[PDB]
C-alpha cells in the first residue's frame, strides 16, 4: 500500500490580541505523529504517535528549533502579506501550508506537494517539476519574485526528492506495524422502522484505519446511490475512523438489500444484509 | 523531519 | 558526518586538479565548497544537492548522492589558486549546520623555465653585524630540507612574482647565529 | 473566504449503558480558525474538554475533535454546542446512539 | 568585511583570564556562529545562534559561553583561559537557508599563555643583495629576518620609496621555531624582494622593511626591567648602492 508524509501549517494573526499563533501539525497516512504550537506552556515539538518516541533528544532540539524559526518567519510573512493586499490591522488573517512525499505501493517516490494558501485561498503552489511556482494573485507574485531570486525551489526538491523520503522510510519502518498493517472495519447492520411500513437499514463501519472507505447500498443488484444518506468518515478518537449508510426500506422488504464494504484491511470487498 | 527553511522563504 | 579529503595536494601552473571530498552522510541536505587562503576569511565557492558536474567558470563541481561523494576540479591552474579548499556537508545528524572538513592544502608550483640553482651571501647593513644565505633560481621540484645540529635555521621555499619583467623564481633562506658558517655546504 | 463548521456527535465505541465510553463532537469544513465547541450533559457545560490539535483538509478547511469520557444512560441527554462566524446563533446538536 | 566585523583581531592574555571575543554585523541575518581553526583539524564549531537569545552547543563547546542579546552581536566568552584556547577563531553569519553560503569574519588571533614575560617584539633586519647574484642574473635580492618574537602575530610589508609594494615580494607562509624541540620558543619570519640590479643600484631608492608585532596593551600589567613587549612596528632599511 501507498504511503505519504504530511505536514500542515497554520498562521494565524491576531491584532488586538497580540502576536501572531503558528501551529504545526505532521502526519504519516492518517497518523498524526508531531505537533508544535507557539502558545503551549514551552514551545517546543511534541510527541503524538508511539513510534516517534524513540527518536532522541537531538530530533526533539532541532525540530523545535526549525518550528521556532518559522514562528518568527510566518509572523513576518503575515505582516508582508498584510502589505501587498494593503490590509489594516483591524482584521485577524491566516497563512496556511501544506507539504510532503508520497510513496508508492513500492517504496518508491510517486510525487512532492507544496501548497500555500491566504485567508482560506490559493495562494502560491510548487509546480510538478518542483523547479517553478504557480501564482493565484499578484500579491502572490510579488512572492513568487522573492522565492526566485533566492532559489527557493531548490530546497524543497532537496527536501521531498531527498529528506522527506528517507525519513518516511525510517518512520515507516520504526513503527511498521501500526502504519503499514491495516485495520479493516467492525460492520453489522441495523433495522430502525422510522414509519409504520417503511424502515431504516443501516450499515455500521467502526474502528477502521486508514480513513479510506466505500460504503454502498444494492437492492436486487443495482447501487442505491439516490436513496442512500452517507455521512462524513469521522475520527473515533482512538486512531480508528468510523461511517456509516442509511436507506429507508418497505417494510417486509429487507431482505432485498445490501450493504458492500470495501476496505485496505479486509482481503476481500464484503458483503452484507440486515440479520433478524 | 520538517523542511529547514529561514529568511528568505518568507511570503 | 566525518567529512574526509585529501590534506595536501601539489600541481604546476596551467594544469587540471581533482580535489576529492567523500561524507558518510544520511540525513545529508547539501554539499559546500569554500576557498581559504591562509591568513583569510573561507569565501563561497558552490553549492551541490543535486546529482550532476556545475561549471562555475574555471572550477567545476561534482556530486554522487548514492556514494557520498564530491569533487572540486579546478583548470588553467593559477599562482592565485594556491589554498585551502574546504568541504562543507549539511545534514540531519547534528543540524543542518555546516560542518567542516579538514580542508586540503593545495601548492601550485610555478613554471621554471630555465632553473639556474644558486647560493650566495648576503651581507647586514649595520656596523659590525654580518650575513644571511639564500638559496635562488631553483626548479620548483627541489625539497627543501629544514635545519639540523639547530644552530641552523632553514625557511620553507617560496615563489615571488616579478611581474614587470613577467619572471617567477624560488628562493629559500639559512641564517646561522655562529662564526663558523658558509653558505656552500647550508642546503647540504 | 468563510465556510460553515459541519458537526457531527457520536461514541467512540457503540453505547451501552453503565460502561464508560468518550462522547465525541467532530466539527469540520469550517474557515476561519475560531470555533467555540462545548459538551452538554442534560443541557449542562462538561468541564474537561480536551480536544484535537487544529488541522485542516486539501480545500483548506480545518476539523477539530473535542471529547469527554462519559457513561450513558436512559436518562442523561447529551449534547455538542458549536458556535462559529458563520452562524448567527450557536447550532445545538443532540446525540442520538444510533446516528 | 562583508558587515561582518571582529573585535578584537589580536588578542595575547594570561591562563585564567576572562577573554571575549565580538562579532558584529549589518545585514541582520538570523543565523551567526563561532568556530575555531587549529592546525590539524578544519574549521570546528564551538556555538551557534539562531535568533536573539537562541544559542547552542558546536562540537567544541567546553570553557565556552556566547550570548546573542541583539541581532546585531554574538558574543564569545572564555570564562577561564586555557591555554587549549589557543587559536584563530571565525565567526560567521547566514540567512539559514540551507542553499545559501555562511558569510565568515576575517578572523581573530588569540593566544593564551602560562605567563606574559614571554612576550617579545621582534627584531628586523635587513640584509643587501649580494654582488655575485648581480652579475649573475642582473637581479637584487633584499632579505628581511625579523628574530625572537613571541607569539607568531605578525605582519611583514616591504616598502620602496615611501610606498608598499608587493612585486617581487615573497613572505613565509609561517613563521618558524628558532628552538623547535622547545615549548614556547620564540619565532623567526623571513622575506625577499627581488628588484633589477640597475633599480637596486639607484642611491636615491629607499628599501624598508616593515613587521608589524601584535602583543600587550592597553592594560596588561607590566613590572619588568626590560620595555613593555606592546602592540608595535619594528623596521630596518637600506639604501640603493652604487657600483
Amino acid at each position: 500500500g501507498s504511503h505519504s508524509m504530511r505536514y500542515f501549517y497554520t498562521a494565524m494573526s491576531r491584532p488586538g490580541r497580540g502576536e501572531p499563533r503558528f501551529i504545526a501539525v505532521g502526519y504519516v497516512d492518517d497518523t498524526q505523529f508531531v505537533r508544535f504550537d507557539s502558545d503551549a506552556a514551552s514551545p517546543r515539538t511534541e510527541p503524538r504517535a508511539p513510534w516517534i518516541e524513540q527518536e532522541g533528544p537531538e530530533y526533539w532540539d532541532r525540530n523545535t528549533q526549525i518550528f521556532k524559526t518559522n514562528t518568527q518567519t510566518y509572523r513576518e510573512s503575515l505582516r508582508n502579506l498584510r502589505g501587498y493586499y494593503n490590509q489594516s490591522e483591524a482584521g485577524s488573517h491566516i497563512i496556511q501550508r501544506m507539504y510532503g512525499c508520497d510513496l508508492g505501493p513500492d517504496g518508491r517516490l510517486l510525487r512532492g506537494h507544496d501548497q500555500s494558501a491566504y485567508d482560506g485561498k490559493d495562494y502560491i503552489a510548487l509546480n510538478e517539476d518542483l523547479s517553478s511556482w504557480t501564482a493565484a494573485d499578484t500579491a502572490a507574485q510579488i512572492t513568487q519574485r522573492k522565492w526566485e531570486a533566492a532559489r527557493v525551489a531548490e530546497q524543497l526538491r532537496a527536501y521531498l526528492e531527498g529528506l522527506c523520503v528517507e525519513w518516511l522510510r525510517r518512520y515507516l519502518e520504526n513503527g511498521k506495524e501500526t502504519l503499514q498493517r491495516a485495520d479493516p472495519p467492525k460492520t453489522h447492520v441495523t433495522h430502525h422502522p422510522v414509519s409504520d411500513h417503511e424502515a431504516t437499514l443501516r450499515c455500521w463501519a467502526l474502528g477502521f484505519y486508514p480513513a479510506e472507505i466505500t460504503l454502498t447500498w444494492q437492492r436486487d443488484g443495482e447501487d442505491q446511490t439516490q436513496d442512500t444518506e452517507l455521512v462524513e468518515t469521522r475520527p473515533a478518537g482512538d486512531r480508528t475512523f468510523q461511517k456509516w449508510a442509511a436507506v429507508v426500506v418497505p417494510s417486509g422488504e429487507e431482505q432485498r438489500y445490501t450493504c458492500h464494504v470495501q476496505h485496505e484491511g479486509l482481503p476481500k470487498p464484503l458483503t452484507l444484509r440486515w440479520e433478524p | 523531519e520538517p523542511l529547514p527553511q529561514g529568511q528568505l522563504t518568507a511570503y | 558526518q566525518n567529512i574526509d579529503q585529501p590534506t595536501e595536494m601539489t600541481a604546476t601552473e596551467g594544469a587540471i586538479v581533482q580535489i576529492n571530498c567523500t561524507y558518510q552522510t544520511s540525513g545529508f541536505n547539501g554539499l559546500f565548497w569554500y576557498q581559504q587562503h591562509a591568513g583569510e576569511a573561507p569565501t563561497f565557492l558552490s553549492y551541490n544537492v543535486l546529482d550532476g558536474l556545475e561549471e562555475k567558470g574555471r572550477f567545476s563541481s561534482f556530486l554522487s548522492r548514492s556514494k557520498g561523494y564530491s569533487y572540486l576540479l579546478l583548470k588553467e591552474l593559477q599562482m592565485k589558486d594556491s589554498a585551502s579548499y574546504l568541504c562543507a556537508v549539511q545534514a540531519s545528524g547534528g543540524s543542518y549546520i555546516p560542518t567542516f572538513g579538514r580542508g586540503t592544502s593545495l601548492i601550485v608550483h610555478p613554471y621554471i623555465q630555465n632553473p639556474d640553482p644558486a647560493v650566495y651571501q648576503l651581507r647586514d647593513s649595520k656596523s659590525s653585524d654580518k650575513s644571511v644565505c639564500l638559496f635562488t633560481d631553483f626548479d620548483s621540484q627541489t625539497n627543501v630540507s629544514q635545519s639540523k645540529d639547530s644552530d641552523v635555521y632553514i625557511t620553507d621555499k617560496c615563489v615571488l612574482d616579478m611581474r614587470s619583467m613577467d619572471f617567477k623564481s624560488n628562493s629559500a633562506v639559512a641564517w646561522s647565529n655562529k662564526s663558523d658558517f658558509a653558505c656552500a655546504n647550508a642546503f647540504n | 473566504i468563510q465556510r460553515t463548521p459541519k458537526i457531527q456527535v457520536y461514541s467512540r465505541h457503540p453505547a451501552e449503558n453503565g460502561k464508560s465510553n468518550f462522547l465525541n463532537c467532530y466539527v469540520s469544513g469550517f474557515h476561519p480558525s475560531d470555533i467555540e465547541v462545548d459538551l452538554l450533559k442534560n443541557g449542562e457545560r462538561i468541564e474537561k474538554v480536551e480536544h484535537s490539535d487544529l488541522s485542516f483538509s486539501k480545500d483548506w478547511s480545518f476539523y477539530l475533535l473535542y471529547y469527554t469520557e462519559f457513561t450513558p444512560t436512559e436518562k442523561d441527554e447529551y449534547a455538542c454546542r458549536v458556535n462559529h462566524v458563520t452562524l448567527s446563533q450557536p447550532k445545538i446538536v443532540k446525540w442520538d446512539r444510533d446516528m | 568585511d562583508a558587515g561582518i566585523t571582529q573585535s578584537p583581531r589580536h588578542k595575547v592574555t594570561e591562563t585564567g583570564t576572562p577573554v571575549t571575543l565580538r562579532c558584529h554585523q549589518t545585514e541582520n541575518h538570523r543565523y551567526m556562529y563561532w568556530y575555531r581553526q587549529d592546525p590539524g583539524h578544519g574549521l570546528r564549531l564551538i556555538h551557534y545562534s539562531y535568533g536573539v537569545k537562541d544559542t547552542d552547543k558546536g562540537e567544541v563547546s567546553d570553557g565556552y559561553s556566547v550570548s546573542r542579546s541583539k541581532t546585531e552581536d554574538f558574543l564569545l566568552t572564555l570564562e577561564s583561559a586555557t591555554s587549549s584556547q589557543t587559536s584563530v577563531y571565525f565567526c560567521a553569519t547566514g540567512t539559514g537557508d540551507s542553499n545559501q553560503p555562511q558569510h565568515f569574519g576575517d578572523g581573530t588571533r588569540l593566544s593564551i599563555l602560562e605567563d606574559l614575560n614571554k612576550v617579545f617584539p621582534p627584531e628586523v633586519a635587513v640584509f643587501e643583495p649580494s654582488e655575485a647574484e648581480i652579475s649573475h642574473t642582473q637581479k637584487a635580492t633584499l632579505v628581511c629576518l625579523a628574530t625572537g618574537f613571541f607569539p607568531d602575530h605578525v605582519e611583514l610589508s616591504w616598502w620602496v620609496n615611501g610606498k608598499e609594494v608587493h612585486s617581487g615580494v615573497c613572505t613565509d607562509p609561517q613563521p618558524l621555531k628558532e628552538q623547535p624541540a622547545l615549548n614556547d620558543s620564540r619565532y623567526a619570519l623571513s622575506s625577499r624582494l627581488r628588484v633589477s640590479a640597475t633599480f637596486w643600484q639607484n642611491p636615491r631608492n629607499h628599501f624598508r622593511c616593515q613587521v608589524q608585532f601584535y602583543g600587550l596593551s592597553e592594560n596588561d600589567e607590566w613590572t619588568q626591567d626590560r620595555a613593555k613587549p606592546v602592540t608595535q612596528i619594528v623596521s630596518a632599511e637600506a639604501w640603493g648602492r652604487a657600483d
